[PDB]
């Protein structure tokens, strides 16, 4: 009972509503990630956050129920 | 030259779907 | 390295080798416009 | 709001040349930044 | 001389009608003349060869390997082991030997088989071919069978031919086969090869769509029979009715997923089946064939540097981890230099 | 009718593009949040502190090598839920302890059991019986005996398959190396119905494919279908004496030739599920004892079932520090296996 | 007026829009628009791509470190390269480049023009012209001028060899170089000896031809056999046993070609992947056995500096660890290289005597460019990874390599493996259309149903 | 003999850009295909000539 999508992606107002909306998301999720902000939310290391300068050893959460302080400490342990 | 390579990528590769389109207006011999 | 007066038309011979491939997606094109008939 | 007044096979033109543009930008990021074993 | 040529002519056309005969319960065909005894000979050195050939020096360092049942193998050790790299690409029929010991020792069966039988299977497509002319059908079905024959013709032949050696094409038995395959992924890392994903897209493809296929035509049988009768008893062979409901399929199909990705044509769906399998056949044929010229899977190992240079493993490193685990252990007596460069 | 319970059946039940059903209501979010946790993870989220790898486009992966890879060993079993005692609920901490692991497990389980249920519930809706959901048990098999039951038999989720292209591969070579999974008959009865599967597939379309009526004038013959036609597209008395004479045997019922699409790669899907669920608990097909006695008295006996084995004692000792790194595995190089040069 | 005005549509030719140019098998003047028009393409992609090939060109790198494949066919040729193949004057190269692109052009406007403008069949415009392909005599003329051309072409690399300015001569005494060839192998004895040998190891069939003299006199013959097999078939018309045995279409003769091609594909694998003398090592890199040699070579070579007695060096499995017999007794190289004792090439003969490797020669007169040679080949064996990691497959990334011998080889693998199937479907296709069944079978007069049952 | 070359070939080069659209254009075009095939036969003639003049001014830069 829905009008077809052939009718709908060759329609003017389709494409007035949507040339606004795919380059305002595509944009959002390139600021998403060129602001760094998509580091912070995950908790995925920077180029330069995997090793301290010194240590070459890698963070490995060796401790179940403690295993969020644990990865506090190693991040700490960063600068 | 990045920019220059873009650039005439663009312009020869605009040019085939430019003919059909050119054609489709004129009504031609598609 | 071309001639050094073809220099400046470096950035157009590294994309010729590519057109070949164009010719087989205009054919899709072309079908496209006259509906697969 | 009726259907047909773009044509469909420019939309799919377009369409997928927007899709090789971004593939080819993945390529390009294949040999150059992150991952580009250099 | 005279009217006898007549006599052996038509003698000629008897023997070619009945060669090209319909009516025989096996087809022979002119393919099939050279297919039959293609295929004995191999198939009968092989039974002979895998229950009781003397082991066989494989990789040319007199280390000779035990293939056969008598010998002290199960049907899951034993194999019919490649010939020599001490041979490499030479041709070694039986009369090249000094003896048949010595043909044993330097895996002459192994040629013997594999060359019978790849002119046995090529001719077995030819004679797919054949039959289909002589019965008036479409020609095609040879065309999906050139899929297995092409991914036997990349283990046994072209692999070898690239490497240089039958030393490397894939034994003739069920550990020999895995054995080729470990040893494959150390020196191409073929699981990182778009054709062998190909590959596996194609039969991890093909068996889903063969029990979606199953299922769906199963689901919609006319009712025929009452429930103490199997249902296969409702469809009689040759009858000219369709036995089951396709609109009623297609109807619950195209509610499982969405109406347009669902076949209504009965034609178009069974191209679908066929194709899909025999492409990715083709293509996991052709990775064996273009890694015989050692163009080779992807290979990112290190290729996640961080800001000072360190090497971020990625699962690609894990891979490369196995491989150098089989690379450093295969043929751990014939390497004398430190690359292994086929 | 009346009554909120049938009003809302009669609104999930409407036909529409997409069906939703009482099944959707389970369906569609966990399959949306198994998928959506996949890219997000593959995207965003490292495996650094679980595995020592990086494992998302973020990270300068590709689609390759990306993965959303499984916790670390130390967190067991844990369900680790997002509100659990180990993240305490900071979904920062929550991705990097590998709780988008067990988040799609788990999610993708329900929308398995959700999809399943939606195949029951749109056969009742039209008509039809339910042989694609019993089809589907072989998936479901297959999920539950690797991602569930494997790792519960293990030390922890750490060992479960991680859900990546290369760290399935990776997968793949742990059960060779310390599995020795290619020996499992269990495993060998997978693969027959797999390649079985796909071989019923290619011959089926293609059958039909080349003995079709002639039922209109194209030289392209798809237009010549009418899927409400009563009659058989395709000859199957024709495509019954072709195989008859090119193979020996050929089908003959129709029916049984389609319930026989579905048992073929279902049978074997469930038989290599039964397999992994041994190697949960470590009860291999990894030797032949017969075979180590001889071998261990007779250093002149070789078959290529002890050369694999050598491969395996290869991969354990080159992928097991870095691919186990909570074992702080330190090998010297002088008690590697290796072969000569190598 | 309306979509299906023309004949360009299902509904007109019976084919549907993914076998399009099935609709040109009887419009003769299209079908040559066609096939002129993909000439071009051919032509279009040899001058594009020797010109990016120049563009990316570092004189003083090898040219197979750096991804080249037709300036190495150039410099086979001999233009531009000097003694042991090094770049003297890059300015061939360029030319070969521009006349093929600017010929293309050409091409491609007469293909253009007989494709949508031109008239449709040529039928009524020329007798000459025009063709049916059921006409066996007019398909045997046009074959004939076909042959005539090919001869002419194959002539044309004889009088480069002889007349003007020779063939790059990997085997010329003193070092690899430009060689004039004043004495082609015209002895039919050795011309078509060569195919009469086996394909198998240490024959190698038409493959094994290993001196540009043989080559050269090869193409003599085969442009006098064209330029006669030509004049043949424009003078004659087939016999009663080759009617009686063929289709006679188009898509059969379609199919006799991709056939041909199939076989001449897999032929160029191997010669690419084994033959050092038609494509230099100087230009290629060095084949796979060259390069398992030049280890073997190499640490022989080192090894020996060291003080090892390589003749009567014993490796672990008690053959030589350096030096064994090959199964009919010549003195070769150990290790797993033992398979690639059949490999020949410029850098390792002065080592070889009557019996094989000679141990005097070994001891006594290994060269220093013998050493740099078998090091540079050992590290460019023709290993590496689809994304041109060089190197076995669990090298780390470093060196951006995949040999020429590589590329070419697998690309023509495939090649000619989709040509054998091109082959099976427009043959089977062929027989079936001649026969009237190639759209199904007729319900009214199924073959089977007239045939007695098997049992 | 000046390295007017330069021009030339940049003539040649959208010349030729000018043709590839120009021709099948005019070739598949219904109206003015008496004006268009003229200026088919100058293109080409003029395209022809700068092939000439920049294979020949080559050889002064
Ligand atoms: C058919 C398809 C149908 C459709 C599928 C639908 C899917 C629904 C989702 C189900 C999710 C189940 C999660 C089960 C988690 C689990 O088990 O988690 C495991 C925990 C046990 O915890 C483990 O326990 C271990 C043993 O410790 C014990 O022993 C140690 C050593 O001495 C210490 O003393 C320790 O203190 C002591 O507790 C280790 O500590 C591990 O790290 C720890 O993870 O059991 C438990 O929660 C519960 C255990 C009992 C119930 C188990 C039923 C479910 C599993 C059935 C399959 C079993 C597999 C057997 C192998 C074959
Ligand atoms: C009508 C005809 C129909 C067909 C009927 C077929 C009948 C015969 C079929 C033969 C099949 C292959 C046999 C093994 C071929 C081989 O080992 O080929 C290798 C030979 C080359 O041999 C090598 O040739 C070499 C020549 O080099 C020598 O000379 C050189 C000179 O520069 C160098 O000096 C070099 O170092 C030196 O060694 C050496 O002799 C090597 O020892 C030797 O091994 O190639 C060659 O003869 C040429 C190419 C051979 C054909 C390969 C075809 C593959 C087909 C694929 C099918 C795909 C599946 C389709 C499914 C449907
Ligand atoms: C039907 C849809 C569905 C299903 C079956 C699941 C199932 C699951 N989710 Mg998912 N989820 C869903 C939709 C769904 N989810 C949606 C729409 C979102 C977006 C909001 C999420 C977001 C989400 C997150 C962020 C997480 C999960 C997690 C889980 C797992 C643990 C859930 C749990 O313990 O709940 C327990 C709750 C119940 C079983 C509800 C029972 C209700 C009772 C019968 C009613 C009476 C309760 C009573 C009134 C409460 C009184 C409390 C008071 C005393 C304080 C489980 C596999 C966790 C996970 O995967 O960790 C790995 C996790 O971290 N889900
Ligand atoms: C000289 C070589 C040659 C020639 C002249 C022909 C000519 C013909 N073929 Mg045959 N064919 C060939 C080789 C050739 N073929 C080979 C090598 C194969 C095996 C793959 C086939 C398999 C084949 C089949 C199965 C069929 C034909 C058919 C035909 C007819 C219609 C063709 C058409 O309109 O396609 C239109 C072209 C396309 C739809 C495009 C196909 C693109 C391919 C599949 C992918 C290319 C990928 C590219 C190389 C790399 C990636 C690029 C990227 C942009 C994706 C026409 C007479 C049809 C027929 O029988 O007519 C009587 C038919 O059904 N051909
Ligand atoms: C080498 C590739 C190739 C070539 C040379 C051809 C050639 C041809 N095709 Mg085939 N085809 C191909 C691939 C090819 N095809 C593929 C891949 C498919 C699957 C998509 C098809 C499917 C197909 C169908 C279904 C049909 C054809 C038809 C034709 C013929 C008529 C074309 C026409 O009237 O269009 C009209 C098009 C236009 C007017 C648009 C302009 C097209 C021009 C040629 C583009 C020129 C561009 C170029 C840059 C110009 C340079 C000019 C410069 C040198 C001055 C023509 C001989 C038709 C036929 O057989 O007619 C009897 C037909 O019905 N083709
Ligand atoms: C195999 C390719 C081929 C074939 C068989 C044809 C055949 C034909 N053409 Mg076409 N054409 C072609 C390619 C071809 N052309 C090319 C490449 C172009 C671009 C220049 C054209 C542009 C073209 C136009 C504009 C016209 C034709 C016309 C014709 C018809 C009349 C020909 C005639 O009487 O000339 C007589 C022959 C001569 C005067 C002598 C020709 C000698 C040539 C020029 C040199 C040959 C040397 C050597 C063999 C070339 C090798 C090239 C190779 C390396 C690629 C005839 C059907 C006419 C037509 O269709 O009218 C209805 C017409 O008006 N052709
Ligand atoms: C493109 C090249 C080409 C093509 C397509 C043709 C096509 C044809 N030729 Mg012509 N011919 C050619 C070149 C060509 N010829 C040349 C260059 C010459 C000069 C030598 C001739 C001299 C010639 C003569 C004298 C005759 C023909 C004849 C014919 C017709 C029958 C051919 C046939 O049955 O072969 C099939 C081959 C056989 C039936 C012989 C057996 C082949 C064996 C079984 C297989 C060998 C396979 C093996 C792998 C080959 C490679 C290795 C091998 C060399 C060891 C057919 C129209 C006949 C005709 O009717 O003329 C009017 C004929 O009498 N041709
Ligand atoms: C040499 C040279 C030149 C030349 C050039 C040329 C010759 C060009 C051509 C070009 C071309 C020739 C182009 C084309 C293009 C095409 C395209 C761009 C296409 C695309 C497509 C697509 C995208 C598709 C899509 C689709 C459809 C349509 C339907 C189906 C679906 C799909 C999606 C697939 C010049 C002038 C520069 C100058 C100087 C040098
Ligand atoms: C997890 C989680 C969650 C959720 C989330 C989600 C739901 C998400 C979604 C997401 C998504 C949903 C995303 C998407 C993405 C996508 C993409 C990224 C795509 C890409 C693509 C491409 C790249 C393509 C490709 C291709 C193909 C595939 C084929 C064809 C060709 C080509 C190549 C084009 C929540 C919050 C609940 C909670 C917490 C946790
Ligand atoms: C028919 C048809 C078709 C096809 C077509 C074709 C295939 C065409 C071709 C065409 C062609 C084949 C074209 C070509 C052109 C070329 C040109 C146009 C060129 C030019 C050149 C130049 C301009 C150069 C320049 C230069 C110099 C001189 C020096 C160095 C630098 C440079 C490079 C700049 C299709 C598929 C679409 C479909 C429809 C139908
Ligand atoms: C240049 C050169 C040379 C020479 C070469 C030559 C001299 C060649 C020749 C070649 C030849 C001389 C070839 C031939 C070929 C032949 C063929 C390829 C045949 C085919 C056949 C067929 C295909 C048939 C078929 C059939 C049958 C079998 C049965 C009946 C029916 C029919 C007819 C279908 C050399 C090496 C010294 C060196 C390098 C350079
Ligand atoms: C969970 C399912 C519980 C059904 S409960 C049921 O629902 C009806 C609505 O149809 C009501 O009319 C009725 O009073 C109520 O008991
Ligand atoms: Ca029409
Ligand atoms: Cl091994
Ligand atoms: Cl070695
Ligand atoms: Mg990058």
């Amino acid at each position: 009972g829905e009008r077809p999508f052939s009718d709908i992606i060759t329609s003017v107002r389709y494409w007035v509503i949507h040339s606004i909306t795919i380059p305002a998301l595509f944009i959002a999720g390139w600021l998403f990630v060129s602001t760094g902000l998509a580091y912070d939310v995950f908790g995925t290391p920077r180029p330069d956050s995997y090793y301290a300068q010194e240590q070459r050893s890698i963070p490995l959460v060796t401790d179940r129920f403690e295993a969020k302080q644990q990865v506090e400490t190693f991040l700490e342990q960063l600068k | 030259e990045v920019i220059a390579q873009l650039t005439m990528i663009a312009m020869i590769g605009i040019a085939g779907p430019m003919i059909i389109f050119l054609l489709a207006v004129r009504r031609g011999n598609l | 390295k071309l001639p050094e007066a073809y220099a400046i038309f470096d950035p157009l011979v590294d994309v010729l080798p590519v057109i070949p491939v164009l010719f087989l997606a205009l054919a899709f094109v072309w079908q496209a416009a006259v509906g697969f008939r | 709001s009726e259907g047909g007044r773009i044509p469909l096979w420019i939309v799919a033109t377009v369409a997928g040349m927007g899709v090789i543009v971004i593939v080819g930008l993945f390529f390009y990021g294949a040999y150059a930044g992150l991952g580009s074993s250099l | 001389t005279v009217l006898q040529r007549r006599e052996q002519l038509n003698l000629w056309e008897q023997f070619c009608s009945w060669v090209t005969s319909t009516n025989n319960r096996l087809y022979v065909g002119w393919f099939g003349v050279l297919m039959i005894p293609t295929l004995l000979a191999a198939t009968i050195c092989f039974v002979i060869a895998f229950i009781a050939a003397p082991p066989v020096d494989i990789d040319g360092i007199r280390e000779p390997v035990s293939g056969s049942l008598l010998y002290g193998n199960n049907i899951i050790t034993g194999a019919v082991v490649p010939s020599s790299n001490a041979i490499g690409l030479h041709f070694y029929p039986i009369w090249e030997a000094a003896s048949l010991d010595e043909w044993l020792y330097n895996g002459g069966p192994y040629q013997l088989i594999i060359f019978h039988f790849l002119i046995g299977v090529f001719c077995y497509m030819g004679r797919e071919w054949e039959l289909s002319y002589r019965l008036g059908m479409r020609p095609w079905i040879c065309v999906a069978y050139s899929a297995p024959v092409a991914a036997a013709t990349a283990v046994f032949l072209i692999y070898p031919i690239g490497q240089g050696s039958f030393s490397d094409g894939m034994p003739l038995g069920i550990s020999g086969t895995f054995n080729f395959m470990l040893v494959f992924q150390a020196e191409h890392n073929i699981l990182m090869h778009p054709f062998h994903q190909l590959g596996v897209a194609g039969v991890f493809g093909g068996a889903l769509f063969s029990a979606m296929h199953g299922s769906l035509v199963t689901s919609s049988l006319i009712r025929e029979t009452t429930e103490t009768e199997s249902a296969n008893y409702g469809y009689k062979f040759g009858q000219e009715e369709e036995t089951y409901n396709i609109v009623a399929a297609h109807g619950y199909f195209g509610r499982l997923i969405f109406q347009y990705a669902s076949f209504n044509n009965s034609r178009a769906l069974h191209f679908f089946l066929a194709a899909w399998p025999v492409i990715g056949i083709w293509f996991t044929a052709l990775g064996i064939s273009t890694m015989a010229f050692n163009l080779n899977g992807f290979n990112f190992n290190h290729s996640v540097v961080d800001a000072q240079g360190n090497v971020i493993n990625t699962w690609a490193d894990i891979i490369n981890r196995a491989n150098l685990g089989m690379e450093v252990m295969h043929e751990r007596n014939a390497h004398n230099f430190p690359l292994d460069l086929a | 009718e009346r009554g909120w319970f049938d009003i809302l059946d009669d609104w999930l039940k409407r036909d529409r593009f997409v069906f939703v059903g009482w099944s959707g209501i389970l369906l569609f979010p966990c399959a949306y949040l198994a998928l959506g946790g996949w890219l997000t993870g593959t995207t965003f989220v490292t495996s650094w502190y679980t595995h020592g790898l990086a494992s998302s486009y973020l990270e300068g992966c590709n689609f390759l090598t990306v993965a959303v890879s499984t916790p670390a060993n130390s967190m067991g079993h844990s369900l680790l839920l997002l509100w659990g005692p180990e993240a305490q609920g900071d979904f920062t901490r929550w991705c990097q302890l590998g709780g988008l692991w067990t988040f799609i497990a788990l999610h993708g389980a329900f929308g398995l059991i959700g999809f399943m249920l939606r195949q029951f519930e749109i056969a009742r809706l039209v008509g039809v019986r339910p042989y694609n959901a019993i089809a589907f048990s072989a998936p479901i098999a297959v999920f539950v005996s690797v991602f569930l039951i494997y790792p519960l038999g293990q030390s922890s989720w750490f060992f479960a398959p991680s859900f990546g292209v290369a760290a399935i591969f990776r997968f793949l070579l742990f059960f060779q190396g310390f599995h020795n999974w290619t020996l499992n008959p269990f495993h060998m009865m997978g693969v027959a119905g797999v390649l079985g599967g796909a071989l019923l597939c290619a011959i089926h379309g293609a059958t039909v494919e080349n003995t079709l009526f002639q039922d209109g004038e194209g030289a392209s013959t798809f237009r010549a279908f009418n899927p409400t036609q009563a009659e058989e597209t395709y000859s199957m008395v024709t495509a019954n004496r072709f195989w008859s004479q090119i193979f020996g045997i050929a089908f003959s019922n129709k029916r049984w030739l389609h319930f026989f699409m579905l048992f073929v790669p279902v049978t074997g899907l469930w038989m290599s599920a039964i397999g992994v669920v041994g190697l949960a608990l470590n009860l291999r097909s990894y030797d032949f004892i017969s075979q180590e006695i001889r071998a261990a008295e007779d250093p002149e006996f070789e078959t290529f079932y002890t050369k694999n084995l050598l491969l395996n004692e290869g991969i354990r000792a080159w992928m097991a520090p870095q691919d186990q790194p909570h074992e702080n595995f330190v090998f010297p190089e002088e008690v590697l296996p290796r072969g000569n040069a190598l | 007026n309306s979509i299906f005005a023309t004949n360009r549509d299902q509904e007109s030719s019976g084919f549907a829009w993914w076998a399009g140019n099935a609709r040109l098998i009887n419009l003769s003047g299209k079908l040559l628009g066609a096939h002129v028009a993909h000439a071009g393409l051919i032509v279009f992609w040899a001058g594009a791509m020797t010109l990016f090939e120049l563009a990316h060109f570092i004189p003083e790198k090898p040219m197979y470190e750096q991804g080249l494949i037709l300036i190495p066919h150039i410099a086979t040729l001999g233009w531009g390269v000097g003694p042991g193949g090094e770049v003297v004057d890059t300015f061939p190269f360029f030319v070969v480049g521009v006349v093929h692109l600017i010929s293309s052009a050409v091409l491609g406007f007469g293909g253009v023009y007989h494709a949508i403008r031109g008239p449709e069949t040529l039928e009524e415009y020329s007798s000459f012209f025009g063709y049916d392909w059921k006409d066996k005599n007019k398909m045997t003329t046009i074959l004939g001028f076909h042959l005539i051309v090919l001869g002419i072409g194959a002539l044309l690399l004889v009088a480069k060899a002889m007349f003007f300015g020779g063939l790059y001569d990997t085997w010329a005494p003193g070092g690899g170089d430009v060689r004039v060839i004043t004495n082609p192998t015209l002895d039919p004895r050795v011309i078509f000896g060569y195919l009469l040998k086996s394909p198998f190891g240490g024959e190698g069939w038409i493959v094994s031809v290993n001196n540009l003299e043989d080559v050269v006199g090869g193409h003599i013959w085969i442009g006098l056999i064209c330029i006669a097999g030509g004049i043949w078939h424009i003078l004659t018309t087939p016999f009663g046993w080759a009617r009686r045995a063929f289709i006679w279409s188009g898509e059969a003769y379609l199919s006799y070609s991709l056939g041909a091609l199939s076989m001449m594909g897999f032929i160029a694998t191997c010669f690419v992947w084994f033959n050092n003398t038609v494509y230099p090592s100087e230009f290629y890199g060095p084949t796979g056995p060259e390069a398992s040699q030049a280890q073997a070579m190499t640490f022989l070579i080192r090894d020996q500096k060291l003080g090892a007695n390589v003749g009567s060096a014993q490796g672990p499995t008690g053959l030589g660890k350096y030096l064994m017999r090959s199964p009919t007794g010549e003195i070769i190289f150990g290790g797993e290289t033992m398979r690639f004792w059949d490999f020949r090439g410029p850098w390792l003969e002065p080592l070889r005597g009557p019996n094989g490797l000679d141990l005097n020669k070994i001891k006594n007169d290994i060269q220093p460019w013998q050493e740099r040679r078998a090091a540079e080949y050992m590290t460019h064996a023709p290993l590496g990874s689809l994304n041109s990691v060089g190197g076995v497959a669990t090298e780390i990334n470093s060196v951006n390599f995949v040999s020429p011998r590589s590329w070419l080889a697998t690309s023509h693998f495939v090649l000619a493996f989709f040509f054998l199937v091109g082959h099976l479907w427009h043959a089977g296709r062929a027989r079936a259309a001649a026969a009237g069944f190639e759209k199904g079978i007729d319900r009214e007069s199924e073959p089977v149903l007239s045939m007695p049952s098997l049992d | 003999m000046t390295i007017l070359f330069q021009l030339a070939l940049a003539a040649l080069v959208i010349l030729s850009f000018v043709m590839v659209i120009g021709v099948p254009v005019a070739y598949a075009s219904p109206q003015d295909w008496d004006r268009s095939k003229q200026l088919i036969f100058l293109g080409s003639g003029l395209w022809i000539a700068l092939v000439l003049v920049v294979g020949v001014l080559n050889f002064f830069v």
